[PDB]
């Protein structure tokens, strides 16, 4: 007999650099009565990727999807595929599913900051995104906050401390539409307009004396100033050489045109 | 007229220090690494070689160097880079003109080396016209600026060895 | 009742920009005789860090051992520590244990690269892990072969392209008695030597038509020198101006002097 | 003795021309980012500021620039840039005394530029001598060895002044 998904498409999303099989996320397509699910293989249908990639996989027992590639330098490069879940150890019947997973630079990428330590966040981040997620589909049916990373607070000189009271959460939602990475701002300004809302239902989850405090931008944005170079000084000094020659001259050119005038003269 | 001849020769020797001077300031503007980047890709292009990349990217890889008169994409790039050439041979034979100085007549090899400096300012007056030609974001960098006042650089020793 | 160990000292290890809560290792303190050790409740005794650090977590019922910190240049700050196994979903009795964990850099690795396609390899780690701990602790009694980031294999221009039917294996071994991270050259040195051995063991693993290929040096080691910058021509270009100039002012000082001492002679 | 004069009077606007070169190479060893590195830590310091880092770690932060008198570590660095300071506003001075050129006797103006160069070799050659007793692997960089090319050069600049 067949199996029973929770949603019949699942959704996921990675990152750019990530690294090779990471926790893209686990699946679980149920047993409809018995519940004798652990006979379940869970096993995939993948479309051909360029130079023969494999690209996306999973594990058997676990359902745990990871990955089988590297992303030097690609953005958006969107992958739709096929998952499929054996019953009888990988012998019964089976049904099937679909996952999107997009792939985000750090650009795609913005910190939430609460006022908790981060093994707690890293503890309930099940139910962290189980109460984002409810509170931010009702912008669009079809959002997954994707948590990529869970940092102590970047800040000090040059975001280089770490608050330990206080946490990083390195998030973001899904586009089920156009299907790709979502920028920066709209991943602030979705979540940003109901914060009090979510603010009032962490209190079993943060403790007490606990909430959200801001979400901020990352770290390598303020970088990308950094990396641009400027005109030196050596440069500086050979267009002065230009300058300082051409400022010789001038003077050259009208004392050889007055002693030339005087030459006429006498 | 004997402070009017210490100025003719004084100002002579002023060509040799000042030409030898822009021979060493147009090699440097051919040795150098940047001709024209961009801060938005990412990349710090130079014409003989290019090194383009991306956003935070640590490795650049610069293609090209001592050439093989196939290796930068545009003929434009080619031609120009032809005039900026026969422009750095010119004033190492600037160097030749003042080598060739204490055989000829005065008023001969100020007309020479008059005629070196004509040929330098239009041929680097035409290179830099056409590298927008052969051209998107830009950050133009010091190479071309530094050509620029080259450009009226050799554009008053032209005229100055005309008035000599 | 209290559980049983399977090492009473386990032995871990992690890597410089490894990122937050990675899989560091799992741990397994089994029932003695009922095999009811899902009410095991996994747990630490953590000695403390300076700022305030938790460093080092797991998770509850499935002992897997993650992060909670971070290593901006830090380097062989080895840590070790005690953890615990509570009976009874947490309240029975409790054996212990305890972990060093070391912090490695990119010079601490060296690539295996075998002819096998890479997700097999991490399908099968675990008992490639156990094939190397097994003929690899006849060096030394308290080795681990630490499996670091298993990609597709690094060659082309400059070490930029991917082989899929070969393979990338970033491994190292432990130190049990000094205590630390260790060098790329005994990581080659020590696996090298016994080959064809491991080479024989492979092929219920591999398949056939599979060994290993070869011990190579990873890709950032050669970056060491691009990063180191020397003369350049603008610097050239003001150290000729200087060489010019005292190759002028020379013959000056010759010149005027014999026309100084031709004053004197007319 | 009328070519002789001519050769004074040339040399002496030589002495304009090649002071403010080198009034503009001084400033360039100021205004430089590179005084001394190293390649095996990983760094390329500058005894003003200085830029010190590890292995293949993108992010660096210069620390210094305009001083406070006591930014930098050594006092050693302090004083040798102290040297080479006063030799900055010397030459600045001697781009005065050549504003000053036409007031006065030549053989006075010529012994007040003989005194400030040797006084600006005297400097330099201390500051040059005072940088490794302030300081292990090294590698140095191009500001050390275009100082002590200036050394040999305003050595004989202060020469051929004495001979003028």
């Amino acid at each position: 007999h067949p199996p029973v998904f929770q949603k019949k498409f699942y959704i996921g999303g990675v990152s750019e650099d990530a690294r090779m099989f990471a926790s893209v996320l686990r699946v679980k397509a149920t047993d409809r009565d018995t519940g004798n699910y652990s006979a379940m293989a869970y096993r995939l249908i993948i479309p051909p990727i360029k130079e023969g990639k494999e690209g996306f996989v999973v594990e058997t027992y676990t359902g745990l999807i990871k990955t089988a590639m590297l992303f030097h330098n690609m953005r958006r490069s969107y992958f739709k595929f096929q998952v499929i879940a054996t019953d009888d150890y990988g012998k019964g019947l089976s049904g099937k599913a679909d996952v999107l997973v997009s792939v985000v630079n750090q650009l795609d990428m913005q910190v939430i900051v609460s006022n908790v330590p981060p093994t707690l966040v890293e503890k309930k981040i099940e139910d962290l995104t189980e109460i984002l997620d409810r509170y931010v589909q009702e912008q669009i049916p079809g959002a997954k906050v994707v948590v990529e990373s869970i940092g102590a607070r970047r800040h000090g000189d040059a975001y280089s401390l770490e608050d330990y009271s206080k946490c990083d959460l390195t998030v973001y939602a899904i586009d089920p539409q156009t299907n790709r990475a979502i920028d920066r701002n709209e991943l602030f300004k979705f979540l940003d307009g109901k914060l009090l809302d979510i603010n009032k239902d962490f209190q079993p989850y943060y403790g007490e004396g606990g909430r959200i405090l801001e979400i901020r931008t990352p770290e390598a944005v303020t970088s990308i100033k950094k990396r641009g170079e400027s005109l030196g000084y050596t440069e500086g000094a050979l267009l002065a050489l230009a300058f300082i020659i051409i400022l010789c001259c001038i003077p050259a050119i009208l004392v050889v045109l007055v002693s030339y005038r005087q030459f006429k003269v006498r | 007229h004997t402070n009017y001849v210490r100025n003719s020769r004084a100002v002579g020797v002023m060509w040799g220090t000042l030409t030898i001077c822009f021979s060493v300031l147009v090699m440097a503007l051919f040795i150098q690494p940047y001709w024209i980047g961009d801060s938005v890709q990412a990349g710090y292009f130079g014409l003989f070689s290019y090194c383009v990349g991306n956003v935070l990217s640590s490795e650049l890889i610069c293609k090209g160097g001592p050439l093989d008169f196939s290796s930068i994409p545009s003929r434009a790039f080619k031609t120009a880079m032809f005039f900026v050439a026969l422009a750095m041979f010119l004033i190492i034979g600037s160097i030749i003109c003042f080598s060739l100085f204490f055989v000829c007549n005065t008023a001969t090899v100020y007309k020479i080396c008059a005629w070196m400096q004509l040929a330098a300012a239009t041929g680097l007056m035409i290179g830099c016209l056409v590298y927008p030609d052969g051209w998107g974001h830009c950050t133009i960098r010091w190479a071309f600026m530094l050509a620029i006042l080259s450009i009226g650089d050799a554009l008053i020793l032209s005229f100055l060895a005309f008035v000599l």
